[PDB]
């Protein structure tokens, strides 16, 4: 029967679709991890600019 | 001619296989800029703002 | 009209890496046409046919096959005579087709 054949492009097909959606998955990770530690290193910057002004002052 | 057929194109596909892999390492690629230009915006407005403040 | 004989189980569609073709062979050369065929590209699974129907004069079958395949498999099948028709499972048209066809029908009525 032709499943023989179409099994295997579908096969080669659904692997290449979860690679694909994996790597999607990690890209809308990161973009999350961007703004989580862009909110940390403001936050330090603020510390740091606080101590400053509390020693001027 | 079939058996041959078989051969040759479970041989061939796993081209297809590494495209998909290299299009999954060009997404995370796109992963590693966007991290990078996504983290510079936010840090660099808001650092300017802050200093202003200050 | 492919509204006759089309229908989606025949199909393989929807993805990134994979297509189907539709070609017409003559009835004497389809005999030639079901080994022949898998030798137009590169990239083509063994069985990659499905048929549709046949005719008084033909065959239409599906060919299921790797992107690449497609445009050495299009001219090495026009080079041998064998002629393209790639409906794609088309379901907007067949469907427009079964409509006029119960209405104008009726309508001339």
């Amino acid at each position: 029967s032709q499943s023989q054949g179409i099994q295997q492009l579908l096969q080669a097909e659904k692997r290449a679709a979860e690679k694909v959606s994996e790597a999607r998955k990690r890209k809308n990770r990161r973009l999350k991890q961007a703004k989580e530690e862009a909110q940390a290193e403001i936050e330090q910057y603020r510390l740091q600019r606080e101590k400053e002004f509390k020693a001027k002052e | 001619s079939d058996a041959d057929v078989q051969k040759q194109i479970k041989h061939m596909m796993a081209f297809i296989e590494q495209e998909a892999n290299e299009k999954a390492e060009e997404i995370d690629a796109k992963a590693e800029e966007e991290f990078n230009i996504e983290k510079g915006r936010l840090v660099q407005t808001q650092r300017l703002k802050i200093m202003e403040y200050y | 009209s492919l509204a006759e004989i089309v229908k989606k189980d025949d199909f393989v569609l929807d993805s990134e890496y994979l297509v189907t073709l539709l070609v017409v062979v003559p009835k004497l050369n389809h005999n030639d046409w079901i080994k022949q065929y898998e030798t137009l590209a590169e990239m083509v699974v063994p069985r990659s046919s499905n048929v549709l129907s046949e005719d008084q004069d033909s065959y239409l079958c599906n060919v299921t096959l790797f992107k690449k395949a497609v445009d050495d498999f299009r001219h090495k099948a026009r080079e041998n005579k064998f002629i393209v028709r790639d409906f794609q499972y088309n379901e907007e048209e067949m469907r427009a087709d079964k409509e006029e066809m119960n209405r104008l029908s009726t309508d001339k009525k």
